[PDB]
């Protein structure tokens, strides 16, 4: 097949700026290339079609080009509607494919994450069960690095991560991480640590706790 | 350019 | 006028089969093809295959091809996609489109909202709701893990909405056939254990509405 690529898979912007977004065929596709926008939620709809160039019934912001295998969307004048997925799709053979896409985000000044540790509840553990929980909240940018050290070395199994999408009014990020064992594994350690590295620090961040401080 | 346009 | 409305979401166990629908209206419904689109939250988007109401042609996507059988009914404008062998790697939305020809090919013009489809052996379950104190047993967090329900979703509120700046209610993830997120609240060192703090959750499918109190220790 001819595989899609799009160079950048989260772009950042202000309102107002001129947006590019790439994206290249392993092959010469004649043209035949298309760009839908994915919303967070109503979804998709078709933007350009046709070696980029056609537009649909959108803004006339929204304008494409390219030709051979390299080809892209510009949107003039970015605004808040226009905060979205973006993918492109070639129509030239068979099976149809499409990039990866490109996620747009809001540019905003950089911010440490904010981070909070939490030992099992007593609750969960007369269940036989031990969650350790640790959230780092409102940062940017959205890239960070969670690390989970039991007794001083890291952990990787039972380690279950969610990241939320930039905040609609401060446009920060907040991820929560949650590392899960048995009740008896649990208690058979000491220390638990949460350790957070993102750029705005070559340090990394650190939360934990002893269950036997505690 | 120009077309060929309303499908199938 | 042009709409495509799909069918709802979707609930099987692997190795069974499921068949969701398309219907389409504002337009000629056999002057176009339908296509369909598979989406999971990593990767992008896949081409599964095309059909033509008009004359029931189809092609299909080599990977797809199989496991996958496009139909369509021409007296109620709907087209079908039938999945079977399920396992988990089906589990994502898929989406029917309109292709219209322009030049030599054809493009998507027009999307349906979607469909989910999760396969599992999972039923409706509560979550159970832990509460997430400081671990020591001005701004102070607070949170409140929701572990072990299903079917999503589940709605998280504090004090019932009385306390709303400073919270955050992450995705679900999937943890073991069930569903597990968690939400923090911050607030001032003033108001907790000062006054009480309480996360409610709300699980439709199960009819279960609990309110969990946030105390000292642990």
């Amino acid at each position: 097949d001819i595989s899609m690529t799009q160079g950048t898979s989260s772009l950042s912007a202000r309102l107002g700026d001129r947006v590019t977004i790439s994206c290249r065929a392993s092959q010469d596709i004649s043209n035949y290339l298309n760009w839908y926008q994915q919303k967070p939620d109503g979804t998709v709809s078709l933007l350009i079609y046709y070696g980029s160039r056609l537009h649909s019934g959108v803004p006339s912001r929204f304008s494409g080009s390219g030709s051979g295998t390299d080809y892209s969307l510009t949107i003039s004048t970015l605004e808040q509607e226009d905060i979205a997925t973006y993918f492109c799709q070639q129509g030239n053979t068979l099976p149809r494919t499409f990039g990866g896409g490109t996620k747009l985000e809001i540019k905003r000044a950089d911010a440490a994450p904010t981070v909070s540790i939490f030992p099992p509840s007593s609750e969960q553990l007369t269940s036989g069960g031990a969650s350790v929980v640790c959230f780092l909240n409102n940062f940017y940018p959205k890239d960070i690095n969670v690390k989970w050290k039991i007794d001083g070395s890291e952990r990787q199994n039972g380690v279950l991560n969610s990241w939320t999408d930039q905040d609609s009014k401060d446009k920060t990020y907040s991820m929560s991480s949650t590392l899960t064992l048995t009740k008896d594994e649990y208690e058979r350690h000491n220390s638990y640590t949460c350790e957070a590295t993102h750029k705005k620090s070559t340090s990394p961040i650190v939360k934990s706790f002893n269950r036997n401080e505690c | 350019r120009p077309s060929y346009i309303s499908h199938l | 006028e042009v709409q495509l409305q799909q069918s709802g979401a979707e609930l099987v166990r692997a190795g069974s089969s499921v068949k969701m629908s398309c219907k389409a209206s504002g337009y000629t419904f056999t002057s176009y093809g339908i296509n369909w689109v598979k989406q999971r939250p990593g990767q992008g988007l896949e081409w599964i295959g095309y059909i033509n109401p008009g004359n029931g042609y189809t092609k299909y996507n080599e990977k797809f091809k199989g496991k996958t059988t496009l139909t369509v009914d021409k007296s109620s404008s709907t087209a079908y996609m039938q999945l079977r062998s399920l396992t988990s790697e089906d589990s994502a939305v898929y989406f029917c489109a309109r292709s219209v020809y322009y030049g030599g090919s054809y493009y998507f013009d027009y999307w349906g909202q979607g469909t989910t489809l999760t396969v599992s052996s999972a039923k409706t379950t509560p979550p159970s709701v832990y509460p997430l104190a400081p671990g020591s047993a001005s701004m102070v967090t607070l949170g409140c893990l929701v572990k072990g329900y299903f079917p999503e979703p589940v709605t998280v509120t504090w004090n019932s909405g009385s306390l709303s700046s400073g919270v955050h209610t992450f995705p679900a993830v999937l943890q073991s056939d069930l569903y597990t997120l968690s939400s923090s609240v911050t607030v001032p060192s003033s108001p907790r254990p000062s006054e009480t703090v309480t996360c409610n959750v709300a699980h439709p499918a199960s009819s279960t509405k609990v309110d969990k109190k946030i105390v000292p220790r642990d």
